[PDB]
């Protein structure tokens, strides 16, 4: 099969960008997200004992 | 007028972006992985077998997470409808209770969705890390 | 106005939190377990096999328990609807009977849900205990 | 007013409790059995195989019997609706026959459900008895 | 008023009982067979295999015949509805044809249901007879 | 396991009744039903060439 | 009044009986075949295997042809409905085309249904013929 | 198992009738039906080039 | 794994109750229910030849 | 009045016949093939294996192409309905857009259906050709 | 099994017709249809860049 | 792959918290819940013989 | 009048054509591939095995992408409906939020659809390239 | 099987066109599309932090 060098080049570039985004995901974004969300959970908004406090008015 | 439940609408406001983020990272990682799959050859496929097993996981995570997206619109639709019936049938108290049951549930879900997203990042990171050698170089 | 069956509403009130509790613990335990899965290797996978079998259980328990959450809103919706028809068709007595059959059933379900949740904690504790060695150290 | 077929309503009154009873015993027994499952080990799994086969049975019985509980509300709902249309379309005789067809059917089902519950107790007792040794001591 | 198709109503009056009869015998026979299943043992399971194959048959027959029961109420409901639309839309002739097509079909079904019931007794008798030795004494 | 004599008896009775009902089903009821239904089918009610004879009035 | 498409009504008139015919012959033949199945024995099951393969075919043919029976009522129902909307929304021309599309389709189906019935008889005759020896005498 | 003499007979008859019906189906009915239907298909009713000839009036 | 003696106790208790409930189920409850229901079936309520005696009024 | 999209209506007029053609040829070819299947024998089944694989293909092509037939009526129905709501809710612009989205989609489908029909003839011809020897003479 | 001479003949005739139709399908109809449809696709009707040219009026 | 000390740290922290929560679930929470629920069931609310005591007023 | 969300409408305008493109290329490539499948022969089927594995991929890609086509019409339909209810029930604020949730979701999906399409071209190019030898000459 | 020369030719032509389109798809179109789409994504339209900017008026 004949893949002209400039076409293969378009692919190689996508492929490098992807490797880069991925080394970054593993080495930083993922550990960061795990920490952010873990905090969100430990937050008060996501921690209500009384769900009746959550109760919204239904004026009828 | 009967308004939406504020404490929840704001929580949905923080959640939605988090959902969008996993689904996208999860798509990158999967593509990266598929692009790592080597030429189908007759022998030496352990690494190939390893890529297939990780892949299985990514795939469930996706399946699981893709639903979250849509469960949010359903809330406003299900709620909108409950309030309407509650209103049209003010004698039926179950409709007012239903409306409050939907909010409580949406609240219980948001917590679970944030919990299940964190867990996806963790489990993914963990598995990609442990088997990186073979995921990146299935044959050597 | 026609009100909800109070005897049931209070039982639901005590139940909802218990459901939220299992689904969360069951999620932690599952994550803990997946994070325990070792690098995919060619030999020595008995322990890995053991984790996979426990995992299967956790997964059913989840499937089973996830439904409970939603069965509660359905009650108020199905009931709200029965009262409404009962009201609109006061000559049709089956709608009054239907309304009472829903309460009786919700009462029997609550008991079954409490029963099936106790049983999840029991079965899970039991299986994680018996196979802890391999769940924690699948290879040694 | 059009009332419920009482001949049936009373039968429904004796059956419902019997259904609740099987489903609960069937849950105890199952839990007892799961709690009997031994540590996953490499050899000597005949007994384990025996527990798995009885388990399969308990599980079908459950599946079968769980439906009965809900088929009862459906009767009143389906009937309530037939009566209503019958009423709104008094010229349509099929609706008047439908209601009678529903009653006959609900009658024939009750008999079947009582028959299928008796059979559950019988088959369960039988199988637990025959294989008790291994169900209780899968390894010795 | 528009009445039910008498001719079919009488056929139904003869069929319903025959259906009730098969489903009950088919349940006895099945129970009898399950109670015949021997203690799960390590060897000598040909007879056991034989019981499992007959059982498979009983189970399809059940599946097949259980439907018949409900297809009868559906007829009156589907017809009741056709009659009603036909009446509300007297300009639409397809609704008058629909009713007639429903009758013809219900007639052709009844013949098929009687045919499929005869065939169940036949096939069941035959198979139980041929393998009675092993169904009753799977081991000797 | 301890199964009381009176309780085992309730079961033994059921299992006998069931065996009897079954010897009868096979040896008689089944051959009988196969014949009855076979006859029903060969009957005129279940044998109409013109289904337009089956046609019921719909006065609208 | 808007009438049915007669050209079609008459074709349905000739087809319906042909359908009833296949489904009944296909039921005899099947019963015949099942009654031919020999006592389950340990060896010598080639013949048995032959009966099972033919049986598989009969079963698809049945599955395929059973549908035909109901696709006919659906035509009048779908059509009756199209005409009604067409009438209620005379400004919407798509409802007028829908009716015509239904007729054209019903016409094309009839031809296919006649074609698929002919083919059943042919394929059935052919296979029962080729393997009659073993179908009738699986063992000798 | 005890299957009385008259009952077994009921069954034997059903199986004979069935064998007969079947020899007939194969040796005659099937070849006949294949020919009838094959003709129906080749018939004009089931052969219209212009389906716009099939078009039915719908006055609104 | 460390399961304190009091926690293990809660479990041991549940586990004993279950074994007891089960010995009782097999040895008594089940044989009892098989008999009760078997009787219910043989009862007239559940044995009506004429289902048009079961027929309920529908005044319209 | 709101009329059908003519540009499409004519394309549907050229497509429908092409669809009818494939489904019929595909049915002949399949029958021919089935009629080619030899007596079930113990050895020498490669050719039989070959007929079974071609058969699998014919069967998918059928499944795929059978759908096309009905997707056409759905267009007019879906469209008829959109136009109606658009009309009843002239303030809702999405209904206006929906109608146009339907046309564009029906257009993109017709092209795809013509494309997938050409491909069926191609692939079928190709496969029957390559394996004609065994499809016609599976044994020699 | 006894298949009469004339009945077998009905079948023989169908089977021959089918073989003929099939030799024709493969050797001609199929290559023909592949070409016709391939042309249809390359046609302008099935080739519109602007689908807003396809846009039909909705006067409301 | 390069996993940064601080990023790895975010993960290590999560992974420890999870182990801790889990040792606690097994050694205490689970045995506790099994007992609580087991009691709830043995309670009167969840133990009503007459469900027609559960009957709520409709009034229509 | 209530108009569509333009920002979204234009994005859909750029997306639709991209979808049409993948589905068509993916159909050519697939046909090419099938036409590459060699005469079914007894030995030497590795290459055939290779074509079958690539084919599996093309097939998922197709399944995945075919859905995108239709998800676009659904948006306008679901939205049109939300606006209508919002309008008819101006007191219900959840309907006003639902409309906005639909837009936000359609926006997030478009991005995902563009992402999943790019990914198909990539994954496909990649796999066809790596195994071209065998896809084109499965035997040599 | 007899496939007429002009008929085989129709097929040969299709099969060639397809091979050609395919060599072109792989060697050029695909690498091109991967690049185009990748750019679209990196574009502002498909990159809005605030989706409330996306918010459309719903005057009621």
């Amino acid at each position: 099969l004949r893949v002209q060098p400039e076409a293969q080049a378009k692919v190689d570039v996508f492929r490098e960008d992807l490797c880069t985004k991925t080394e970054n995901l593993l080495g930083s974004y993922f550990p960061k997200k795990i920490s952010e969300l873990d905090a969100f959970l430990k937050e008060p908004a996501l921690n209500e004992a009384n769900l009746s406090n959550l109760k919204a008015p239904l004026d009828i | 007028a009967v308004n939406c439940n504020e404490k929840i609408v704001v929580l949905l406001q923080r959640l939605k972006p988090e959902i969008k983020d996993v689904i996208e990272q999860l798509n990158l990682v999967t593509t990266w992985l598929q692009l790592q799959i080597p030429r189908i050859e007759d022998g030496n496929n352990f690494g190939v077998a390893v890529q297939e097993k990780v892949f299985e996981l990514m795939t469930s995570l996706h399946t699981k997470l893709e639903g979250f997206h849509t469960q949010i619109s359903k809330y406003f639709s299900e709620r909108g409808d409950a309030v309407t019936k509650a209103a049209k049938q003010p004698h039926v108290g179950d409709y007012r209770q239903l409306v409050h049951e939907l909010d409580e549930a949406e609240y219980r879900d948001i917590r679970l969705m944030v919990m299940e997203i964190r867990n996806a990042y963790a489990v993914l990171y963990d598995i990609i890390l442990k088997n990186f050698e073979k995921l990146k170089k299935p044959r050597g």
